[PDB]
RNA sequence: AGGUCUCGUAGACCGUGCACC
RNA sequence: CCCAUGAACGAGGAAUUCCCAGUAAGUGCGGGUCAUAAGCUUGCGUUGAUUAAGUCCCUGCCCUUUGUACACACCGCCCGU
RNA sequence: GCGCAAGACGGACCAGAGCGAAAGCAUUUGCCAAGAAUGUUUUCAUUAAUCAAGAACGAAAGUCGGAGGUUCGAAGACGAUCAGAUACCGUCGUAGUUCCGACCAUAAACGAUGCCGACCGGCGAUGCGGCGGCGUUAUUCCCAUGACCCGCCGGGCAGCUUCCGGGAAACCAAAGUCUUUGGGUUCCGGGGGGAGUAUGGUUGCAAAGCUGAAACUUAAAGGAAUUUGGCGAAGGGCACCACC
């Protein structure tokens, strides 16, 4: 595993966590 | 069903009086089938041949196109069209530690033809030189190219095609070239690489007349 | 093809490295009496020493590798 | 470690430089980087070229070459064995090889 | 159907274009202006194999096949258009281009000037491809 | 007046592949 | 040992083995086996060749260089759901 | 084979060459503007390379409004390959790839090495400008010029060698002048994860950039280098238990 796939899951899980977090309010 | 060479015709082109030999090749057409004319189908053909098959014997890489637009009955009458160079000729000029100029200006005769000359040139390494390198500076370059703007500005405008043409069939010109320019830089690898038709006049039977002579 | 061409006899001159596949088949350079200046290099099969001469049908083709 | 002391081009006060296609691949590489071949070589092969002049119509006609430029990915050069691999010190060598044949 | 010319001291001239590229190969005879074509054979006329349209093989049957036509035709004097695939890709030719010309010569048949008419760029678009290449 | 100038040897490529482990 | 009995077999597909001079091969004779005893093996002797003085193509072995995140050493180490 | 139309790009010339602060820059010509270096017995006379605040520029990809959409080509469609491909491969192929302006400021933006100044070896070439000195050429005589040759000077991209010296070694004219430690001056790192993560602030239309933890777990994670070892890596040697 390379840091580039580990950085693009991380950017997906943290930008689905903040559209669910600025659709809940 | 029917074999398409059956009702084919044989036709002969015709070398201008400019050239030592007036016969150079055949070609063949079909016959006039209706409205369809054999004798227009002549007009728009381009005859790509060699310069020393057509004068005697002489430099042989030089290149030549014609243009038909004259016949009447078992005769193609020719004309010039346009000069050009082959391609191993051009690519075995080309070499590295050395510089390439290129110089072209659209030009007009004194009739209504109007030209368009490409010319190469290639520096000349000294047979003392010890450098590897050999090249010349921008503004060398930039006056070696002015230089052959006002040649082929005065040797073309102030005359008509058949002396320019029979000025072509030797190295007049680029012995011209390495005339002019050896104060410049030496260079010895000069040539016309192409000429292109651009424009024609109005055309009429009789220049084509006097251009067989 | 379809040429009748003549036969022409060659005499050797010097033995070099063989060359083939399963090496078989030796380079040799060769050369003719009735125009002495003209040498050609060709593939011969066998054992072949320095002073005899061979026959030979073409010499129009050139001697290269194992293919 | 550093294996060479340039990176396997020509790159010194650039930064940048114009990519070429490859021939056999077809990779972005770099003019100074990639390994660029210039083969002289006639229009037809060696052992055919005396069957060309018996047939000819001209007297004592030369035969014409072609000049073309071959510009080679690493691993085409590598794949068709165009450059192979040296020691530490034997990498210590910039000429060419001699040319015999 | 024939030439006005006796066939005993002089010849008749046409060009024949040889395209080769490395899937196919091509032998196409016209007359000396290029617009008017005679005949036309490839590799795929003569071999019922899918992997060998360019291949010498069928670049001699396509030879003899031309020669025999030219031959009927009485044309007996080719120039050589030869060309590879040109555009923006590779421009070395064919193996089969060679072998074509090597055969129809074999036929006793008399040729002029041979010359390369290969479409060189400047410089063209961008190749068909990705950035690392055709990679397999 | 002669008629085959003398001396030594590379002058090598030039049909050739390759999925899937 | 003697007399009767006379099958397949018309030079064998794919594939594969051994061999450079008194050698292969065709013969016969000794020893071991043996109370009765050679279609096996080891030697001896007779006659006695064709082809070659090389190659890395096939099949294996050995060496140099190169890369290694392997050292119980690729039958290795090692990523993620 | 002859023409027309549209878009893209400037090969070969093209180099361990040049320019630019860096990204980057190649058809000719014209216009405007800036700058290095060279030369100076020209002018001012300490006017300084050092920099948080702040400011400009900034590869590709990504977003927004317009005409163009040649070629190529993310997602997608189809066919092979495979035990299994929505992978390698082939054909189409949307957005983009192209321009004008409005954004964002991220790269292995790497010489993986901050800026200025001084000192410490040689050699052979390159580019610019200047300088001196046989000879040849723009045909033969005389001068300046361009071209070539032999030397010097300063700046720049660079190369070879070493007990100068240093370093863990790769290697270094700097990565030297460092315990025989101190020329001046910004930014930045205390084992490995967790983690460039959560929260907060910040700017952004969006995509998102900057700042930036803790709990808990681990005795290793790592850098240079030597010897059989393993390559679906290259090269060579030998063998009638391999071949001809």
């Amino acid at each position: 595993m390379r840091a580039k796939w580990r950085k693009k899951r991380m950017r997906r899980l943290k930008r689905k966590r903040r559209k669910m977090r600025q659709r809940s309010k | 069903v029917v074999d398409p060479f059956s009702k084919k015709d044989w036709y002969d082109v015709k070398a201008p009086a400019m050239f030592n030999i007036r016969n150079i090749g055949k070609t063949l057409v079909t016959r006039t089938q209706g409205t369809k004319i054999a004798s227009d189908g002549l007009k728009g053909r381009v005859f790509e041949v060699s310069l020393a098959d057509l004068q005697n014997d002489e430099v042989a890489f030089r290149k030549f196109k014609l243009i038909t637009e004259d016949v009447q009955g078992k005769n193609c009458l020719t004309n010039f069209h346009g000069m050009d160079l082959t391609r191993d000729k051009m690519c075995s000029m080309v070499k590295k530690w050395q510089t390439m100029i290129e110089a072209h200006v659209d030009v007009k005769t004194t009739d209504g033809y109007l030209l368009r000359l490409f010319c190469v040139g290639f520096t000349k390494k000294r047979n003392n030189q010890i450098r590897k390198t050999s090249y010349a500076q921008h503004q060398q370059v930039r006056q070696i190219r002015k230089k052959m703007m006002e040649i082929m500005t005065r040797e073309v405008q102030t005359n008509d095609l058949k002396e320019v043409v029979n000025k072509l069939i030797p190295d007049s010109i680029g012995k011209d070239i390495e005339k002019a320019c050896q104060s410049i830089y030496p260079l010895h690898d000069v040539f016309v690489r192409k000429v292109k038709m651009l424009k024609k006049p109005k055309f009429e039977l009789g220049k084509l007349m006097e251009l067989h002579g | 093809t379809s040429r009748v061409q003549p036969i022409k006899l060659a005499r050797v001159t010097k033995v070099l490295g063989r060359t083939g596949s399963q090496g078989q088949c030796t380079q040799v350079r060769v050369e003719f009496m009735d125009d002495t200046s003209r040498s050609i290099i060709r593939n011969v099969k066998g054992p072949v020493r320095e002073g005899d001469v061979l026959t030979l049908l073409e010499s129009e083709r050139e001697a290269r590798r194992l293919r | 470690t550093k294996k060479r002391r340039n990176n396997g081009r020509a790159k010194k006060g650039r930064g940048h430089v114009q990519p070429i296609r490859c021939t056999n691949c077809a990779r972005c590489v770099p003019k100074d980087k990639a390994i660029k071949k210039f083969v002289i070589r006639n229009i037809v092969e060696a052992a055919a070229v005396r069957d060309i002049s018996e047939a000819s119509v001209f007297d004592a006609y030369v035969l014409p070459k072609l000049y073309v430029k071959l510009h080679y990915c690493v691993s085409c050069a590598i794949h068709s064995k165009v450059v192979r691999n040296r020691s530490r010190e034997a990498r210590k060598d910039r000429t060419p090889p001699p040319r015999f044949r | 159907s024939l030439g006005p010319q006796v066939a005993e001291g002089e010849n008749v001239f046409g060009v024949c274009h040889i395209f080769a590229s490395f899937n196919d190969t091509f032998v196409h005879v016209t007359d000396l202006s290029g617009k008017e074509t005679i005949c036309r054979v490839t590799g795929g006329m003569k071999v019922k194999a899918d992997r060998d349209e360019s291949s010498p093989y069928a670049a001699m049957l396509a030879a003899q096949d031309v020669a025999q036509r030219c031959k009927e035709l009485g044309i007996t004097a080719l120039h050589i258009k030869l060309r590879a695939t040109g555009g923006n890709r590779t421009k070395t030719p064919g193996p089969g281009a060679q072998s074509a010309l090597r055969a129809l010569a074999r036929s006793g048949m008399k040729i002029g000037r041979i010359e390369d008419v290969t479409p060189i760029p400047s410089d063209s678009t961008r190749r068909k491809g990705g950035r690392r290449g055709r990679r397999l």
